Order: structure tokens, then sequence, then C-alpha cells
């Protein structure tokens, strides 16, 4: 479910970097 | 660029950019 979040429902560019390393 | 969806490449491209230099954990069998 890393997509899903910031794929499906909308996401922040700053919530999608809690997916990096 | 806004609150727009993340998926395909826009993800990992929005990953890619966001951070990039400290790679991501995007994954998905294929």
């Amino acid at each position: 479910g890393i997509v899903e979040q910031c794929c499906t429902s909308i996401c922040s560019l700053y919530q999608l970097e809690n997916y990096c390393n | 660029f806004v609150n727009q969806a993340l998926c395909g490449s826009d993800l990992v491209e929005a990953l890619y950019l966001v951070c990039g230099e400290r790679g991501f954990f995007y994954t998905k069998p294929t």
C-alpha cells in the first residue's frame, strides 16, 4: 500500500516523502 | 503541480523527485 495512499486518494508531495528509504 | 493523484510513474516520479537522492520503497509484484 505505498501507492494506494498517494495514488488513489490525493497525496501531498510532502506526504509522499514518507515513502522514500 | 498541486495535490493531484499519484499513480504509475507519477508516483515514483514524485518520489524520485521529492527524495531521489534518498531512493524510496516503491514495490509491486509482476
